[PDB]
RNA sequence: GCAGUCAAGCGUUCAUAGCGACAUUGCUUUUUGAUUCUUCGAUGUCGGCUCUUCCUAUCAUACCGAAGCAGAAUUCGGUAAGCGUUGGAUUGUUCACCCACUAAUAGGGAACGUGAGCUGGGUUUAGACCGUCGUGAGACAGGUUAGUUUUACCCUACUGAU
């Protein structure tokens, strides 16, 4: 029906400082800095009093409004990312052959190298993204931990590893061998 | 034996019924038209639901046969076989012809093929009378009869009482007094005209003013 | 007819029950010193059989005898 | 070693799904419609077959 | 011929993994009918050999999804016509049927592709034999034997060349 105006409220904590010109959303905080181009979206950001910002849509259709609620979340997650940070933990599953994972260098790029997945000779490389920091968990068997500022990077870097280990020409209901994302969380505790 | 139903769809040729000139015609596919509890009184089944055609078309005798079985089969399993009275209003009389065969058209008049209906816009095909609570089974029963027919037809909840020519309250106005009596399947009403001697024989509840 | 078109001699030949409209038949075959029973399946395929097709094409009968007599009362 | 936790971990991804009857596509468990537009976003789905 | 829709019976329990009856809605012009618009001062009327190209309604070959998918061996469905799809016995055959190899021995179109490109076994002139029919001359789309395949040097197209 076209809504005359709709608006949401991005609630900023005390620590960070979010800058916006055109639609380039910088967010400097304690963990680092994050940036995001929104020039594809068509909305107006409006400050009110430091620790609250309003996003708005005027004469918006149904789908135009939906995105307005998305833009809130992406900007919220930069703020939670640069304050608290993101941390994904993955686990290995197997019956007969144990999966041998190790971080290896190649022209200063850093790759996760999965070896002996299900008795295979083909070595499986997964390039480590810029910002994400991988570490293998001590005192929890067959566990790996990824962590950093962006969710978009960490989660993708996990899902890459998840998708590099698929079983072809078998019954996957039976052959449940792989490297799976067990827990998604933040780096800091409390919040 | 059967051709596609798209061929003998539209009302083109004149009414060509069985008579002393046509003589030989095949037997109708549909045979019995009333189903459910057909030895039931008028007070038992008030809520009436129709299946109304929205196209001037022909429904073949085997389109009604497949439709009448599926509507009955669903309503018998779900609501029970004595919780309704289904009535197929449409009778197939129109005989279709087929040119099943010195040359091609050098002598060409067709043999009889099968019987079909001749339905009109707003005509009632199926009529079902039921209890007040048992509506949703009747609406969903006639839904599957709709897939067996060609064209467009729609289901309608009737404002009348059962199979009567009377509304919900109008029947209740006259049934409370001695103005209505049961016939057998249908019903008989009091008449102001006629002999006064045999208007007293029947309708014993009227002519009193008490209870 | 099916056993003949199989493409050792044989001891016996009998068949199992597949379902009335399920275009398939299955049949078993027992065949110097070694006896071996194995089972075979036959896909049934539908088509036309010329004479029937000919029924739809007007000229069905394909020979006529037109007998006649010029008299009103024929003994 | 199957392991009760790690079986349910892996089965989350592989087994606990549903399937479009038309296009055979592998959907999330509580989906109404198929996400593929070749089969007209149909709502005629089924759960994925369990093993034994 | 090919495709949905509804789903009877099946599939030990179990409608819809998969087989799938009957109905009801379509597409195709690789079948056959129906018609007689074009051609009777003539558009060479079967098949095979040879050779290019196009269609996908994909037999194989690439990557996938489902399964009543433990593995192996299969079955069903998606993108895809990029690339391939044979050697022989009998028949003039198309068609058919067999033997063998193979990754596979998928289906169709292009004046039912292609005779101034061939061949001429087949059909369809005249000779001749048989059978049945007819008093007879003769008939038979029944069987059998022998029977002339003409012209490019023009314009266009294609290939090379000034
Ligand atoms: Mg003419
Ligand atoms: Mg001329
Ligand atoms: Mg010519
Ligand atoms: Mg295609
Ligand atoms: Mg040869
Ligand atoms: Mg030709
Ligand atoms: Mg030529
Ligand atoms: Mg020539
Ligand atoms: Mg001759
Ligand atoms: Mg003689
Ligand atoms: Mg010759």
């Amino acid at each position: 029906m076209k809504y005359i105006q709709t608006e949401q409220q991005i609630e900023v904590p005390e620590g960070v400082t979010v800058s916006i010109k055109s639609r380039i959303v910088k967010v400097v905080g304690p963990r680092g800095t994050l940036t995001k181009n929104l020039k594809h979206i068509d909305v107006t950001f409006t400050k009110v009093n430091n620790q609250l910002i309003k996003v708005a849509v005027h004469n918006g259709g149904r789908k135009h409004v939906a995105a307005l609620r998305t833009v809130k979340s992406l900007v919220d997650n930069m703020i939670t990312g640069v304050t608290k940070g993101y941390k994904y933990k993955m686990r290995y599953v197997y019956a007969h052959f144990p999966i041998n994972v190790n971080i290896v260098e190649k022209d200063g790029a850093k790759f996760i190298e999965v070896r002996n997945f299900l008795g295979d000779k083909k070595i499986r490389n997964v390039p480590v993204r810029d910002g994400v920091t991988i570490e293998f968990s001590t005192n929890v068997k067959d566990e790996i931990v990824l962590s950093g500022n962006s969710v978009e990077d960490v989660s993708q870097n996990a899902a890459d590893l998840q998708q590099i280990c698929r079983v072809r020409n078998k019954d996957i209901r039976k052959f449940l061998d792989g490297i799976y994302v067990s827990h998604k969380g933040f780096i800091t505790e409390d919040l | 034996a059967r051709r596609p139903a798209r061929c003998y769809r539209y009302q083109k040729n004149k009414p060509y019924p069985k008579s002393r000139y046509n003589r030989a015609v095949p037997d109708s596919k549909i045979r019995i038209y009333d189903l459910g509890k057909k030895k039931a009184t008028v007070d038992e089944f008030p809520l009436c639901v129709h299946l109304v055609s929205n196209e001037l078309e022909q429904l073949s005798s085997e389109a009604l046969e497949a439709a009448r079985i599926c509507a009955n089969k669903y309503m018998t399993t779900v609501s029970g076989r004595d919780a309704f009275h289904l009535r197929v209003r449409v009778h197939p009389f129109h005989v279709l012809r087929i040119n099943k065969m010195q040359q091609g058209m050098r002598g060409a008049w067709g043999k009889p093929h099968g019987l079909a209906a001749r339905v009109d816009i707003g005509q009632i095909i199926f009529s079902v009378r039921t209890k007040d609570s048992n509506k949703d089974v009747v609406v969903e029963g006639l839904r599957r009869a709709r897939y067996k027919f060609p064209g467009q037809q729609k289901i309608i909840l009737s404002k009348k009482w059962g199979f009567t020519n009377l509304d919900r309250p109008e029947y209740l106005k006259k049934r409370e007094a001695g103005e209505v009596k049961d016939d057998g399947a249908f019903v008989k009403f009091l008449s102001k005209k006629g002999s006064l001697e045999n208007n007293i024989r029947e309708f014993p509840e009227y002519f009193a003013a008490q209870a | 007819a099916i056993c003949l078109r199989r493409l050792v001699r044989l001891v016996d030949a009998s068949f199992i029950w597949t379902e009335p409209h399920s275009r398939r038949i299955r049949i078993k075959l027992t065949v110097t010193i070694i006896q071996q029973t194995f089972e075979v399946e036959y896909i049934v395929i539908a088509m036309q059989c010329p004479d029937c097709a000919r029924s739809y094409t007007t000229n069905t009968w394909r020979a006529t005898v037109q007998i006649r007599q010029k008299v009103p009362h024929k003994r | 070693i199957i392991e009760p936790s790690l079986k349910a971990l892996a089965s989350k991804y592989n087994c606990d799904k549903s399937v479009c009857r038309k296009c055979y596509a592998r959907l999330p468990p509580r989906a109404t419609n198929c996400r593929k537009r070749k089969c007209g976003h149909t709502n005629q789905l089924r759960p994925k077959k369990k093993l034994k």
